[PDB]
């Protein structure tokens, strides 16, 4: 079998992780055609329909029966890579693969520190209005 | 879709 | 990196294994030359110069400075796969190199069940040997 | 070189 670190990039794997995904048959954004989009899903109490590219780390929610997934995925990380590949994963080389995972790595941190980023503001905005109402 |  | 039991397929990771190897600069059969080959050191007390295929899982030991690495693998092992790969690593496609991955994975399989067989058959001789000697009076 |  491969290594469960490369497994998001196999569409069947991607497929898995959808357990009770609302969106079905006559839907626009299935399962299949959200793997193929690149999420997995990863659903929360207040956000249930959550997704994520295993490859950029864009997260949507509140989905639509009528989403074309990709269509959503092109609008929210134009600059998301795995957007790119027009080839099958077996017909990839180890060298453009490596390269490819190497990518992801790096998108990773970047999401790792945009969120770091985005929890210091949330604590600064405590900090301020804290102060304020010690002031007045 | 909404972000998050 | 690459995953672990993936490593050998790597020559870089190959050559990091021969530790102590007694044939270096002027012999034919450098780690480098040897990696090139598909081997991996693994010393024993007894068979300290100890190598093996890390593909077919040949092992040859009783090395010689002159020996050339390929050479001598096509000669004990010539249905060694990894023997007729051509290509750099890197060139692979994910579906050339998981079939060659699955045939390492049933070459593993043999050498395994061989040796059990060996093992089994050994087994067979002594306990036959006893019933012998026991009908021998 | 010969076998193990
Ligand atoms: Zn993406
Ligand atoms: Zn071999």
């Amino acid at each position: 079998t491969l290594p469960p670190a490369w497994q998001p990039f196999l569409k069947d794997h991607r497929i898995s992780t959808f357990k009770n995904w609302p969106f079905l048959e006559g839907c626009a954004c299935t399962p299949e055609r959200m793997a193929e989009a690149g999420f997995i899903h990863c659903p929360t109490e207040n956000e249930p329909d959550l997704a994520q590219c295993f490859f950029c780390f864009k997260e949507l929610e509140g989905w639509e029966p009528d989403d074309d997934p990709i269509e959503e995925h092109k609008k929210h990380s134009s600059g998301c890579a795995f957007l790119s590949v027009k080839k099958q994963f077996e017909e990839l080389t180890l060298g453009e693969f490596l390269k490819l995972d190497r990518e992801r790595a790096k998108n990773k941190i970047a999401k790792e520190t945009n969120n770091k980023k985005k929890e210091f503001e949330e604590t600064a905005k405590k900090v301020r209005r804290a102060i304020e109402q010690l002031a007045a | 879709a909404k972000e998050r």
